């Protein structure tokens, strides 16, 4: 969201899960340990 | 994240960043950097499972005081 409030900063992928997992009230470590089912399922749901 | 002694840290708040020699935990919308410590980082697992996890040390404030503790 940073280009939104000003210049476009980068930032991997990962990381910005991550920032959004915190956002909604849950700590990193579940993303960073469930990667890779969070990602299958988002594939299935758009191929959906 | 970052492995120390088969355990996971990762920042309270902020991001884990490196000059180029050491690493170092800054808040996120403004550079500060802070010695990573304990009081920074809470432990969470192990280190066999995050992906592109690092390999640094991190610190601990008792230490010192064990050392002077011992010595008188
Ligand atoms: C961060 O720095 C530390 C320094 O100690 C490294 O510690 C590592 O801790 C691991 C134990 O959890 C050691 O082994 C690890 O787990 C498995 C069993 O060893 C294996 O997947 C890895 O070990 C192999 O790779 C290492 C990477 O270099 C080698 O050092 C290690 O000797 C192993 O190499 C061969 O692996 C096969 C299969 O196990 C064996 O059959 C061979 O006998 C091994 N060869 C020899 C000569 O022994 C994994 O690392 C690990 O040994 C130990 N040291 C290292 C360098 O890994 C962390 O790995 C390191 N982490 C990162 C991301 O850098
Ligand atoms: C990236 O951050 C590291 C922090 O570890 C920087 O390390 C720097 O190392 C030099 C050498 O020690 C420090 O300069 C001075 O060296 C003399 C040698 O006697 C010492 O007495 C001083 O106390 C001081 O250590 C320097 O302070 C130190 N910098 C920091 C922030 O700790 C490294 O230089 C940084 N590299 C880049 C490209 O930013
Ligand atoms: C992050 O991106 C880098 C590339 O800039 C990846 O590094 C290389 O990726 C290729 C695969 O296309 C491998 O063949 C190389 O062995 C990789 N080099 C090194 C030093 O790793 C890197 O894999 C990416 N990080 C992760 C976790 O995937």
């Amino acid at each position: 969201w940073t280009f939104g409030a000003g210049a476009a900063l980068q930032i991997p992928f990962a990381m910005q899960m991550a920032y959004r997992f915190n956002g909604i009230g849950v700590t990193q470590n579940v993303l960073y340990e469930n990667q890779k089912l969070i990602a299958n399922q988002f594939n299935s749901a758009i191929g959906k | 994240a970052i492995c120390h002694d088969g355990k996971a840290h990762f920042p309270r708040e902020g991001v884990f960043v490196s000059n180029g020699t050491h690493w170092f935990v800054t808040q996120r919308n403004f550079y500060e950097p802070q010695i990573i410590t304990t009081d920074n980082t809470f432990v969470s697992g192990n280190c066999d499972v995050v992906i592109g996890i690092v390999n640094n040390t991190v610190y601990d404030p008792l230490q010192p005081e064990l050392d002077s503790f011992k010595e008188e």
